[PDB]
Order: structure tokens, then C-alpha cells, then sequence
């Protein structure tokens, strides 16, 4: 079956699925075609955790009954640079306000 | 003559 | 591929399939002849929509169990107004 | 009327499988095309029914009445079982438009007399109010039969 991802890298969030049996690797070349850095500038995250180009997305721990539509899993993204190192930071989202009285 | 719907006495079971 | 990005009020960018965004009625009729500016919109509602389109293609006429699309109580009505804005 | 079950008195064992996370009440249209409730189903639950053949049954939200499917349908109607095997009625979500998720969730969490207290687009204040009414839906299926 298909994973569900968004893929975030400071204030941008790509939302795109993939099958589980599809390599990190197949992952870099969705973003490639859409932000323009190629697989070897790139980095990919489950969490804190790095993943390798070579395992699939299933082996990387993304499977189908916990990366769904309707709650995507994240993958963080960061960029490599020819002599500085970028930490992997994700912008939050907004916050709602207080729900209302009438809804408590 | 008109005959409706009727459960049985039976247990319900579990799906998945 | 084609992919649309949409610019929510905090000026967060959401990438998604353009397939996927026409589930929108008001992007649909925009895109009927990319990057939309929906600066009404914050990212935390913005964000939920993206996936409700998700869910809706992956979903429609489809034969299995179709799972709750969760929305939580304090983004309702924020959501309502988007998804009526929206048209979806 | 237009939609009804048939008096046809020939015994058809259905299984009802609530694969919907609603308490699903079951709604069986009598033989005047006037809707019946029977016992509800948890989610995650399925029962045997003594049904019959030509009988019209759809389901909802038994709080709330919100729509659902069976068999991917808006009604469903036992046929003969073929080699004694039951039929199954399969109960499911529809795809919501988001818009009605929404007003099912703030539905869900006002009272009515508190709806014009929110702080939405007036347009909404009546969408809220017109909530999901089997009798309604049974003229929409009836028009839409006949067009």
C-alpha cells in the first residue's frame, strides 16, 4: 500500500505519498523534481533519525495503517552546503485560539 | 399476512 | 507531476498535487483556464485542508473501511469557515 | 410510494457489519415506505438479521442521523441466499464533504440555542440548524428515483 508524508523543511511542507515498498532514495527524487536539489544535497528524517537512501520506506518505519491520509506521517528535510552544516529545523504551525465557551 | 424484519437470540461479534 | 503551492496567513507554503487541490471547488473554477495566496487561512486550518484533499481522492468510490477524518475541537470553526471559503 | 419494501414473506439472512467508527442505527422502510428504527450496532460489530427478500434498509448516525453507506449505497435490499449463505450489508463513512464534517463536529459539541453565539459567517447559522433528517433524505432519493 501507499504512505502518506509531509515532507518539512523550515516553512514548507510537501504533501506527496509514495508506495512503502519505495526506496528513501525514489523519496529524494519526488523532492528533487519539485524543489530542485538533487538527492545527494539532501537529507531525510524520521524524527531524529537520518535515512539511508537505500532502504525502503516500509524498513524506515512508515507503513500504511500509520501513515494514512488523513493524518500523514512527517519526514523532515534539510539541505546540504559545500562548507556549513544546516540543522534540521521545522517552522510550527499556528496555534487556534481558545475554544468557546459555548463548545466546552 | 405482513411479515417484518426480526433478530435473532444471538450473540453480535467483533469485526477485524 | 504537476504540484500547486498554497501560501497560508503566516506565510507557511503547502505543496500539493494539483489533482489533489481541485477537490476544492474555488481552486478548481481558479485553475480551470502554479501559486495561491490563501492569506485568510492560518497554517494550522491550511494544513488540515491539504490533508482532507488527500483523503478525499484516496477515499472516493473506494470499496473498504473509510476511517473518521479527525478534526479537533478548537480548529472546528476555523476549518468550517475554510472548507465553506474553499468549497469542499 | 416510490420506495418501500415488498411484502414478498420470502426469509433472507443478511449480516449487518458496522465497519464505521458510529453507532449505527439500522432503518427499515415498512411496507407503506414508512422508516422503522431497529437495534443499533456499536462500531466494530456485526449481527445476523432474519430479513426478506425485496425489504429496503439504510443506515445512519443513531445520534445524530448523519448519513452512511452499505455496500458503498444508499439502500440496501436482501435478495434470495444463494447455497444458505447470508448477504452482507456492509456499513460504512461516506467520503464527507468537509464542510459537513465540520458542521457535524460543532453539531456535535453546541446545543442549538447556543449556534447563533458563534463567531462565524452568518450564512453558516443555518447550515448548522438544518441537520441531517431521514425524511428529507427519503424525498431526495424518491426525486432523484423518478428523474
Amino acid at each position: 500500500m501507499d504512505v502518506f508524508l509531509m515532507i518539512r523543511r523550515h516553512k514548507t511542507t510537501i504533501f506527496t505519498d509514495a508506495k512503502e515498498s519505495s526506496t528513501v532514495f525514489e523519496l529524494k527524487r519526488i523532492v528533487e523534481g519539485i524543489l530542485k536539489r538533487p538527492p545527494d544535497e539532501q537529507r531525510l528524517y524520521k524524527d531524529d533519525q537520518l535515512l539511508d537512501d537505500g532502504k525502503t520506506l516500509g524498513e524506515c518505519g512508515f507503513t500504511s495503517q500509520t501513515a494514512r491520509p488523513q493524518a500523514p506521517a512527517t519526514v523532515g528535510l534539510a539541505f546540504r552546503a559545500d562548507d556549513t552544516f544546516e540543522a534540521l529545523c521545522i517552522e510550527p504551525f499556528s496555534s487556534p485560539p481558545e475554544l468557546p465557551d459555548v463548545m466546552k | 399476512e405482513a411479515l417484518a424484519x426480526y433478530i435473532p437470540m444471538d450473540d453480535d461479534f467483533q469485526l477485524r | 507531476m504537476m504540484y500547486v503551492k498554497l501560501i497560508s496567513s503566516d506565510g507557511h507554503e503547502f505543496i500539493v498535487k494539483r489533482e489533489h487541490a481541485l477537490t476544492s471547488g474555488t481552486i478548481k473554477a481558479m485553475l480551470s483556464g502554479n501559486e495561491v495566496n490563501f492569506r485568510e487561512i492560518p497554517s494550522h486550518v491550511l494544513s488540515k485542508v491539504c490533508m482532507y484533499f488527500t483523503y478525499k481522492v484516496r477515499y472516493t468510490n473506494s470499496s473498504t473501511e473509510i476511517p473518521e477524518f479527525p478534526i479537533a475541537p478548537e480548529i472546528a470553526l476555523e476549518l468550517l469557515m475554510a472548507a465553506n471559503f474553499l468549497d469542499c | 410510494p416510490v420506495l418501500r419494501s415488498v411484502n414478498s414473506r420470502e426469509p433472507s439472512q443478511v449480516i449487518f457489519c458496522n465497519r464505521s467508527p458510529r453507532v449505527v442505527l439500522p432503518v427499515w422502510l415498512n411496507f407503506d415506505g414508512e422508516p422503522q428504527p431497529y437495534p443499533t450496532l456499536p462500531p466494530g460489530t456485526g449481527r445476523r438479521i432474519h430479513s426478506y427478500r425485496g425489504h429496503l434498509w439504510l443506515f445512519r448516525d443513531a445520534g445524530t442521523h448523519d448519513g452512511l453507506l452499505v455496500n458503498q449505497t444508499e439502500l440496501f435490499v436482501p435478495s434470495l441466499n444463494v447455497d444458505g449463505q447470508p448477504i452482507f450489508a456492509n456499513i460504512t463513512l461516506p467520503v464527507y464533504t468537509l464542510k459537513e464534517r465540520c458542521l457535524q463536529v460543532v453539531r456535535s459539541l453546541v446545543k442549538p440555542e447556543n449556534y447563533r453565539r458563534l463567531d462565524i459567517v452568518r450564512s453558516l447559522y443555518e447550515d448548522l440548524e438544518d441537520h441531517p433528517n431521514v425524511q428529507k433524505d427519503l424525498e431526495r432519493l424518491t426525486q432523484e428515483r423518478i428523474a
